[PDB]
């Protein structure tokens, strides 16, 4: 029941300032040093810093990558530590993770994280476009049929793409995003038996947490 | 300083693998091995370079000689194919540092073949005067297949973008895109997406872009 | 040297650990023997060596293998240490066969299950009692080092920068406050006149012994290394 | 072969005599017998050694004459100082095997003698941490049996003697502490034969 919840991430323009927090629950936040750690999309884990408790003068230590701009702060009264980040750089865009180190426990619990996007761009609402074949390219083994949706035009944090509001879970295929001209894009496939969709609804429910993307696209035939 | 870790790794189900992390100050500072799955969850496998936490597979040993600690996955399993990061300290202030992580892959054996699926630009898509051709490829193992598009039998090298993900327990995939001027596709003739699956000179061609 | 030398005098390690003891015999003496004193003091014969590594074996554990050198330096190799090996390893020396042996300072090593259990103590200086001063005309300063593990401590009293023993009384052996927590108290008594003197300093120093070079300490907190923790107070409390 | 000696603790009051019994058992011609004194926190040092069958082998207080006939190297000391408080080892070296036999050992605890016992238990404080249930039992007779802890968080050490700057008599001590900040020295010090002097602070 030990819980670590990061909060504060956000997309902000370079040279900016972001202060993310790390919450705690399920133990004596008291006898533990806490640390900060970010990770770039395809990049590995990168340690940011650590902050000891009071008996250790709350000593703070930061990696070289952010020694002069990044800072950590602890708030025992709330059982939390924060990260004040200034003069931010795109290369700072990452998901920050906070862990803990006790007398016997070491880096066991990690929080979900919190996304920070440092870029000179703005939330570019996504656009979903139905994907459908049926161009009987003579050599049809159409044992099944596939299709999906082309979410394109979004850039913020990850998004969501369901099908028939969950009902359809088997035969789905949400691939990894793609960086295109500063704008993300992503498609989602689904494979059913030939005689199942032109009759049954094959709708895809796209979402984009950034900007209320309550989208639904009832994929009709051509 | 810097911690070395092999860029990747490969072990066959049942067998055993060995990930090495070389650290100049290893002899002085402890090591810690973490596991990161496609899900992006951080998992502490071993700590104090050789003491595994309860709840973790006993096949995860963690020795460490001189300046090189090692994670050892005995009888490697499928659900074990993920990222592995060694952790340690350095300097007087025991600064912390991770390795360049390692990407071990678990070989199964069932060699499947490609399953391409091209998709012509959407009507509304063309509406915006844009032609983004999505060519997918499913159910295949193992080697990555370079999905190269072609125009009338002549490769295409502009506005394209592909990946090589792998999920669906024992099932690899890809999403080789391809943008195009609405007045390029409308005025195109043979949009292709040649896939090249490992092991074979594979060429699922599926020469698309013909009807209307 | 005309005196046996032993090193190190304190070794804390975890199981499986591997340490080595050393002994510099009295110059001239050829006969060198290693002894082990276990819980309560029962000198037990390990392995004896005479003029180089010629030997008369004993209960010396196969894991431990000692050899002599040219200078006659003899070391004791400890490997695969176990909680049972926790002892006081003395090294004695002597001349020709049969006359007066000489024990070195000894190396007290403690093998533990969990190093993380090691921890410095907490020194607290408790001032005298107004009563005592009035009635008995004396001032008794009580010192109480608490919550520390390897009872590898040595309390010392320091008045005015100078170490003192007259009137000092430290506990013989540290008590086991808990299963993983020891404690040791001591007391010092000085005249009610000396106590009252505000220009008089009193310091209780507790020399604790922890890990060293081979500091393989968990990266989650401060390594408890050998250290000196103290507590000091001056003269009469101002009224 | 063996060198057996008293197994008790031999508690003694300063001034009275002492006598640790040591007998040996050897198959070879003994070369020399010795007595070792190992003081608290110190390596074992020779106290005295002998080879003749009658030489009141003397040293910094102790004396012990050997007697082959009855096989014995008994040790005794008329007046006993508190400094004598230590562990004693009887040993020897015999021919043939070259063996250097050692005695089991004998602990020695000489206690003090208080002229005018003034039993009293005070409660001292600690300017540092606010918590501090400390008690000091002093000047109580050297023969009284200091009570023992009856509950956790509490603790009563063992009596200990202190002889301040050579001026006069010494003093027996015994301190106690607890977490049960509800208790008082009188309670903590169960079975009490003392005065628990204390009151409000002037000024
Ligand atoms: C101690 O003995 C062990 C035998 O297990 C050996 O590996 C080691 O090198 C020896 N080291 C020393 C200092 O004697
Ligand atoms: C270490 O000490 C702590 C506190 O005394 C105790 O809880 C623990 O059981 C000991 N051993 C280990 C392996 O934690
Ligand atoms: C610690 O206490 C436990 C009781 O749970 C006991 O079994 C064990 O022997 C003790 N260990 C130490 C090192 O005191
Ligand atoms: C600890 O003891 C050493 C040697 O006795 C002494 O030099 C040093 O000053 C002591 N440390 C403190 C803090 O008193
Ligand atoms: C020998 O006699 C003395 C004299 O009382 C006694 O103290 C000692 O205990 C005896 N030896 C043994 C082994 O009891
Ligand atoms: C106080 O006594 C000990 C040590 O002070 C502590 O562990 C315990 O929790 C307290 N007493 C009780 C009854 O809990
Ligand atoms: C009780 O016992 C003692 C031992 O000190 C004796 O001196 C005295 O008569 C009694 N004193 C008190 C305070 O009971």
């Amino acid at each position: 029941e030990v819980y670590l919840v990061e909060s504060g991430g956000d997309l902000v323009q370079p040279g900016s300032s972001l202060k993310v927090s790390c919450a705690a629950s399920g133990f004596t936040f008291s006898d533990f040093w806490m640390y900060w750690v970010r990770q770039a999309p395809g990049k590995g884990l990168e340690w940011v810093g650590r902050i000891k408790n009071i008996p250790n003068n709350y000593a703070t230590e930061y990696a070289d990558s952010v020694r002069g701009r990044f800072t950590i702060s602890r708030d025992d009264s709330r059982n939390s530590i924060y990260l004040q980040m200034n003069r931010l750089r795109v290369d700072d865009t990452a998901i920050y993770y906070c862990t803990r180190a006790g007398r016997f426990d070491h880096f066991d619990y990690w929080g979900q994280g919190t996304m920070v996007t440092v870029s000179s761009a703005t939330t570019t609402a996504p656009s979903v476009y139905p994907l459908a074949p049926a161009c009987d390219s003579t050599t049809s083994t159409t044992d099944t049929v596939t299709l999906g949706c082309l979410v394109k035009g979004y850039f913020p944090e990850p998004v969501t793409v369901s099908w028939n509001s969950g009902a359809l879970t088997s035969g789905v295929h949400t691939f990894p995003s793609v960086l295109h001209s500063g704008l993300y894009s992503l498609s989602s496939s689904v494979t059913v038996p030939s005689s199942t969709w032109p009759k049954q609804p094959i709708t895809c429910n796209v979402a984009h947490p950034a900007s209320s993307t309550k989208v639904d696209k009832k994929i009709e035939p051509r | 300083y810097e911690l070395i870790q092999p860029s990747s790794a490969s072990v066959t189900v049942g067998e055993t693998v060995k990930i090495t992390c070389s650290g100049d100050q290893l002899p002085k500072n402890f090591a810690y091995w973490f596991q990161q799955k496609s899900d992006k969850n951080i998992l502490l496998l071993i700590y104090m370079d050789n003491k595994r936490p309860s709840g973790i597979p006993e096949r995860f040993s963690g020795s460490t000689s001189g300046t090189t600690a090692t994670l050892t996955i005995s009888g490697a399993q499928p659900e074990d194919e993920a990222a592995y990061y060694c952790l340690s300290s350095y300097g007087d202030n025991n600064d912390l540092v991770f390795g360049s992580g390692t990407q071990l892959t678990v070989l199964r054996g069932p060699k499947s073949s490609p399953k391409v699926t091209v998709f012509p630009p959407s009507p509304e898509e063309l509406r915006t005067n844009k032609a983004t051709l999505v060519c997918l490829v499913n159910d295949f193992y193992p080697g990555s297949a370079t999905v190269t598009w072609k125009a009338n039998g002549a490769t295409i090298n502009d506005g394209v973008k592909t990946t090589k993900p792998s999920k669906q327990g024992q099932n690899y995939m890809t999403s080789s895109y391809l943008s195009l001027t609405a007045d390029q596709w409308k005025s195109h003739n043979r949009v292709s997406c040649q896939v090249t699956h490992e092991g074979e000179t594979v060429e699922k061609s599926l020469s698309p872009a013909e009807c209307l | 040297d005309s005196g046996v030398v032993q090193s190190p005098r304190h070794i804390i390690k975890e199981k499986g650990g591997r340490s080595v003891l050393t002994c510099i015999p009295i110059s001239g003496h050829s006969n060198v023997v290693w002894y082990q004193q276990t819980l309560g003091k029962e000198l037990k014969f390990l392995i004896q060596h005479y003029e180089k590594v010629e030997r008369d074996k004993g209960f010396l554990p196969s894991r431990f293998s000692v050899q002599q050198f040219d200078d006659y330096h003899s070391e004791m190799n400890m490997s695969a240490l176990e909680l049972e090996d926790s002892a006081m390893y003395f090294c004695a020396s002597s001349l020709r066969w049969g006359d007066e042996q000489y024990f070195g300072p000894g190396t007290r090593l403690t093998v533990l299950e969990d190093l993380r259990n090691v921890t410095p103590p907490k020194v607290s200086l408790f001032e005298p009692s107004k009563a005592e001063i009035a009635n008995k005309q004396k001032a008794t300063l009580v010192c109480l080092a608490r919550g520390f593990f390897p009872d590898h401590v040595e309390l010392s009293w320091w008045v005015n920068g100078k170490e003192v023993h007259s009137g000092v009384s430290t506990d013989p052996q540290a008590y086991k406050e808990s299963n993983y927590s020891y404690s040791l108290s001591s007391r010092l008594r000085v005249s009610a006149t000396f106590w009252h003197n505000p220009r008089n300093h009193f310091r209780c120093q507790v020399q604790f012994h922890g890990l060293s070079e081979e500091d393989k300490w968990p990266e989650g907190s401060p390594k408890p290394v050998t250290q000196n923790i103290s507590a000091e107070a001056w003269g009469r409390a101002d009224c | 072969d063996s060198v057996t000696q008293t197994e008790g603790l031999v508690t003694v009051t300063e001034g009275l005599p002492v006598k640790l019994n040591c007998t040996y058992q050897t198959t070879y011609l003994t070369i020399a017998f010795f007595w070792y004194v190992q003081y608290l926190n110190e390596a074992p040092q020779v106290l005295l050694k002998s080879s003749t069958d009658n030489k009141r082998t003397e040293h910094q207080g102790f004396h012990a004459t050997l007697h082959k006939s009855s096989s014995s190297f008994h040790l005794q000391k008329s007046s006993a100082q508190l400094s004598d408080s230590a562990l004693y080892y009887c040993a020897l070296s015999e021919g043939g095997n070259y063996k250097y036999v050692f005695g089991a050992g004998t602990r020695l605890k000489v206690i003090a003698h208080i002229q005018n016992p003034e039993p009293a238990v005070y409660q001292l404080k600690d300017p540092r941490s606010q918590d501090s249930t400390l008690c000091l039992f002093t000047d109580f007779d050297s023969q009284i049996n200091v009570p023992k802890t009856m509950e956790s968080g509490t603790f009563i050490t063992d009596k200990t003697v202190l002889d301040m700057k050579a001026m006069d008599s010494k003093s027996n001590g015994a301190i106690a502490w607890s977490n049960q900040t509800s208790f008082t020295c009188q309670d903590i010090f169960k079975e009490t034969n003392a005065t628990y002097p204390s009151s409000d602070v002037p000024c």
